[PDB]
C-alpha cells in the first residue's frame, strides 16, 4: 500500500476553504471503516496534528475545520484557516502489515 | 507544563551500540508502551522498531529487521533504544509519540517530543 | 401506623469554572480551572471542565433551577421513626451459548437483580406508608463531575469515572455492642450503618466495560493498547467487622 | 421438539399471536415497513449469534459462577484482593433446542453525525408454530468528558 | 483451632519456547511468534505473553519476581456473599413515566479468595497454589470482516508450600464496532469477543 497524496503545493488564501485529495492505491473498506489519519508540520517546532481521517478536527482548536470523503477518496477540508496554518501536511494510515506511510503536501498563504 | 524528556544520543561510529531515552511525566507507566518516530533530515516520516506492548511480538520495518532491540522499565518510566550493527541509514530525529485505542481505531499521535540527533559517519 | 408526606428538592445554580464550595461534612468540592486536577491546584495540562447529571441529560453551566438532589432516608426508615424496605427484583436475560468439558454444549440464562423502591434515589418522592428533621433526611448529591486527563508523556488516556457534588439546601417539612461513630451525626453512611451490628469498612469498585478491536498504530505497533472506561457511578461496597 | 419452519421472504408482513404484526423489513425503512431509516442492514439470525441464509427449506425450529483475583483500592473513614459473583439458571425455565421465537430480526443500525452510535437492536419474528448498553462517548481529542463526536454501543440478544 | 500465614517459594521466569511438564497430565507451554498452542500450525499474529491477575506485566526470564497466589479449598471458614448497589439509572419501560433503578452486584473476599499474603483462620487437602502465572493471548485475524480476540490458558506449575484439578467454562464477552464515514456501503466488516482473565466456571 502506498499513499497518493495530492497536489504537493496548495495556494491558500487567507479565509477561503481549501481541499486536498488522498486516495488510496488499496480499498479502505467502507462506510464503518474508512480509515485515515492527518497530521501537521509546524517547522521549527514538532509536527502536530488539525484533522482526523478527513472528517472532524483533530485538535480541541477551534471549530473552523471541517472534511468528507470515504471510500477510496478523501477530502481534506478547512472551513476558514488561520497564520499558524502553514506547514506540510502527511495524510497518514497504518491499519495493514507491515507498515506503509504517506507523502506530506504543503500549504501556502496568500 | 508537561514536556516529553529525550536524550542520550549522539555522534556514535558505525557497528557501534547506543541507547536513548523517551521519559514521560504525570502518568503511571504501569504497562504502557514506547516507541519513537525516524524522520530522515529533509525526508517523509517513517517507522522503525518495536516490540509489543509486554513485549510479545517481536516485529520490525523492512530495512530494520535485524538490528534493534527495545527495552523500557514500568517503574522508572525511562525509555531505552538499544541498537546494533548501526549503519548510515538510520540517522535521523527520533519523536516519542502517544499512540491509543477509542474503542478499536487511532485517536492519536498526540505530542511529539523534543527530539535528539544521532549524526553517524564512518 | 404513620404516612409520611412528599419531599423535592432545592432549584439551584450551575457551578461556575473555578469555583471551590463547601459542602456539609468538611468535603469540598471544585469545578477546576484549565491545567488542574482534583485538587485544583496540583500541576495538570489539558483538563477543561463541564458537570453532568445521572441520566445522561447535561447542564448548561451557569444556569438557575438546573437540577433537583435526589432524596433516600435510612434503610428501614420506619425502624428509625420512632425514637417501607426495597427488595430485588429477579429476571431473565437472553439466549447464550456456552461450551463443558469432562474428565458438550448446553444453554442457560444470565440473571441481574433490580430495585426500585423507597430508598433508590428518585426525584419527587411518593409518600410513604418521633425523630428529628436531619435524622432522617440526606441529600445524596444530584450532580456528578466527570474528569479528562489529557497529559504528555506514552499515551493520552480515556479515563471516564464519576464523583459527586455536594450542595447544602433546604428540604420540605413533611406533614403527618455498637460502635458510637456509627450513631453520630458525621456520618455520611449513618442512613446505612444505623443498625448493623460491628465496624463498617468500604469498598469501591470501578467496573470497566472495555474492548479490543483490530488494527492499530505505532508505539509497541500491533497491539499498542491500555485504556479503561468505567461505568456511570462507583459502586460502593460496605464490610462488617467484628469489634468484640 | 419443536417442528421444522422454513425461511421468510423479503418485504413480507405476517400476523401472529396477541395482534402483532411481524415482519422482515427491507433497507431504508424502519420496523413498519412505511417509516424511512438511513442505512441499516437485515438480516435474520438464530438465537444464538450464527447466521441463517433465507430461502431455506426448514431454516430452523422453535424453542421451549464466579471470576478470578481482582484488585480494589479500599477507603477507610489498602490494597485488597475480591471477586466477582454472577447467577445463572439452567433448569426446566431454560429455554431449549431439545427436550419462544426460534428466528430473530437483526437491526444492524448506523447512525452519523455529532455525536454517531452503531445500534444492534433485536425485534422478535413470531410467526407460531433493562437493556444492556456497552455505553460509549468516542471522540479524537477533545475534552474527553463534553459532547463527542461519535459513540459505540451494543444492544444484546435480548433485553431483560 | 487457629492456623497461620500462608505462601509459597519464589520460581523462574520461563523463556520462550519452554514447557515444563505440569501436574495432573497437563504440558504447560509458552509458543513463539507465529505458532499455535501446541508450537505445530502457524498463524499470522497470534503471539502470548504473560502479566499478572492484577494485570501487571512480567518482562521474561526474571530471577524472583512473582510468586504463584495461594487460596482456600472448599469448606476446609466459609462466607457469604457481600451486597451493593451502583447510583441511579434510567431506561425505557413498556405498558400494553420514567423511573429510576439501581442494580445490584455481589463480591467475596474470604479465605477462598486467593491472596498473596493468607490471613490466618480459626497439609494437600487445604491449602493449594493457585496459577499466579497467566498467559494473556493477543490474537489476531484479519480479513473480511475483522476481530482481534483473547483467551487465557493457565501456566499450572507448582512450588514449595511451607509447613481432579478442582464444569462450564464460560467466556463473558464485550463487543465494540467505529462506524466513520458513509459513502460506499458494500458490506459492515467488524465485530469483537474478549474474554476475561479468569474462566466463568459453573
Amino acid at each position: 500500500i502506498v499513499l497518493t497524496q495530492t497536489p504537493l503545493s496548495l495556494s491558500v488564501s487567507p479565509g477561503e476553504p481549501a481541499s486536498i485529495s488522498c486516495r488510496s492505491s488499496q480499498s479502505l473498506e467502507e462506510y464503518g471503516k474508512n480509515w485515515l489519519s492527518w497530521y501537521q508540520q509546524k517547522p521549527g517546532q514538532s509536527p502536530r496534528l488539525l484533522i482526523y481521517q478527513a472528517t472532524n478536527r483533530a485538535s480541541w482548536v477551534p471549530e473552523r475545520f471541517s472534511g468528507s470523503g470515504s471510500g477510496t477518496d478523501f477530502t481534506l477540508k478547512i472551513s476558514r484557516v488561520e497564520a499558524e496554518d502553514a506547514g506540510v501536511y502527511y495524510c497518514q494510515q497504518y491499519k495493514e502489515f507491515p507498515w506503509t506511510f504517506g507523502q506530506g503536501t504543503k500549504l501556502e498563504l496568500k | 507544563e508537561v514536556k516529553l524528556v529525550e536524550s542520550g544520543g549522539g555522534l556514535v561510529q558505525p557497528g557501534g551500540s547506543l541507547t536513548l531515552s523517551c521519559v514521560g511525566s504525570g502518568y503511571t507507566f504501569s504497562s504502557y508502551p514506547i516507541c519513537w518516530v525516524r524522520q530522515a533530515p529533509g525526508k517523509g516520516l517513517e517507522w522503525l522498531s518495536c516490540i509489543d506492548s509486554s513485549g510479545s511480538k517481536m516485529h520490525l520495518a523492512d530495512s530494520v529487521l535485524s538490528r534493534f532491540t527495545i527495552s523500557k522499565d514500568n517503574s522508572q518510566n525511562t525509555a531505552y533504544l538499544q541498537m546494533n550493527s548501526l549503519r548510515t541509514e538510520d540517522t535521523a530525529r527520533y519523536y516519542c509519540a502517544r499512540g491509543r485505542w477509542c474503542y478499536g481505531v487511532i485517536c492519536d499521535m498526540d505530542l511529539w517530543g523534543p527530539g535528539v540527533e544521532v549524526v553517524v559517519s564512518s | 401506623h404513620h404516612i409520611l408526606g412528599a419531599c423535592h428538592s432545592s432549584w439551584q445554580d450551575a457551578p461556575i469554572q473555578g469555583t471551590s464550595q463547601m459542602g456539609a461534612h468538611g468535603q469540598l468540592q471544585t469545578f477546576p480551572r484549565n491545567g488542574y486536577d482534583w485538587d485544583n491546584q496540583t500541576p495538570l495540562e489539558g483538563a477543561v471542565y463541564t458537570l453532568v447529571d445521572p441520566f445522561g441529560r447535561p447542564i448548561v453551566p451557569g444556569t438557575k433551577n438546573a437540577y433537583r438532589n435526589l432524596v433516600y432516608y435510612c434503610e428501614y426508615p420506619g425502624e428509625r421513626l420512632y425514637e417501607g424496605q426495597e427488595v430485588s427484583v429477579e429476571g431473565t436475560s437472553g439466549p447464550l451459548l456456552c461450551n463443558i468439558h469432562d474428565l458438550y454444549l448446553d444453554i442457560r440464562r444470565n440473571v441481574h437483580y433490580s430495585c426500585n423502591g423507597p430508598q433508590t434515589p428518585k426525584y419527587y418522592q411518593p409518600p410513604l406508608a418521633l425523630a428529628s428533621q436531619k435524622d432522617l433526611v440526606n441529600e445524596f448529591p444530584g450532580l456528578f463531575v466527570r474528569q479528562s486527563r489529557f497529559i504528555a508523556g506514552r499515551p493520552s488516556r480515556r479515563n471516564i469515572r464519576f464523583k459527586p457534588w455536594f450542595i447544602p439546601g433546604v428540604i420540605n417539612e413533611i406533614s403527618l455492642l455498637k460502635p458510637t461513630w456509627n450513631i453520630s451525626d458525621q456520618n455520611p453512611h449513618q442512613h446505612r450503618d444505623w443498625h448493623k451490628f460491628g465496624h463498617v469498612v468500604n469498598a469501591i469498585m470501578q467496573p470497566t466495560h472495555h474492548a479490543e478491536i483490530s488494527f492499530q498504530d505505532r508505539d509497541t505497533a500491533l497491539p499498542d493498547a491500555c485504556s479503561s472506561i468505567s461505568d456511570i457511578s462507583p459502586v460502593t461496597y460496605p464490610i462488617t467487622l467484628p469489634i468484640i
